[PDB]
């Protein structure tokens, strides 16, 4: 169906929109080692 | 300082495409209704 | 140990996107068949 | 240099989605322009 | 409309084809930090 | 035409999930190098 897609494709643009939290706040650790450095 | 300024520019870029990516489905989403 | 963890975040979110711009395709791909 | 060259290999990648993302957008303008 | 998505679409797909002017021109940097190292 | 557009996709999306084979096998020396260091 395109519900189903709809659906599918929404929790998996989440996903990517939950790595890109994950790598946004590694690149924010990032610029704090380099405070140091 | 370059290299992190740039994995920036990755991660940038690529939360450009997110929306581009987001952009794409909406008008799948206006042709998906119209032509049914 | 983190920027590798990292690259490895930004590898991984560009793997979300080939599975997500496959996806849009497919959407495509019905909307091409069913209109033609 | 792996790094670097692998950077690049990301860089790479997107492009190679950029690409991609300008081709799904052809086949909707196609399918706009058909169905409307 | 579908020409302020056409338009809207473009100008956004020009940002990035900008971002990836800025990395593109990080990466051959790195490649001059790479001469010395 | 579209068979002409849905094979010039598969093989660009053939290239990108290629490019992915390249990062994803440095990703995995670099958490080799991460070993050593």
């Amino acid at each position: 169906t395109w519900e189903a897609w709809d659906r599918a494709i929404a929790e998996y643009a989440x996903r990517i929109e939950x790595l890109i939290x994950a790598a946004q706040e590694q690149q924010e650790k990032n610029e704090x080692a380099l405070x140091e450095l | 300082s370059g290299i992190v300024q740039q994995q920036n520019n990755l991660l940038r870029a690529i939360e450009a495409q997110q929306h581009l990516l987001q952009l794409t489905v909406w008008g799948i989403k206006q042709l998906q209704a119209r032509i049914l």
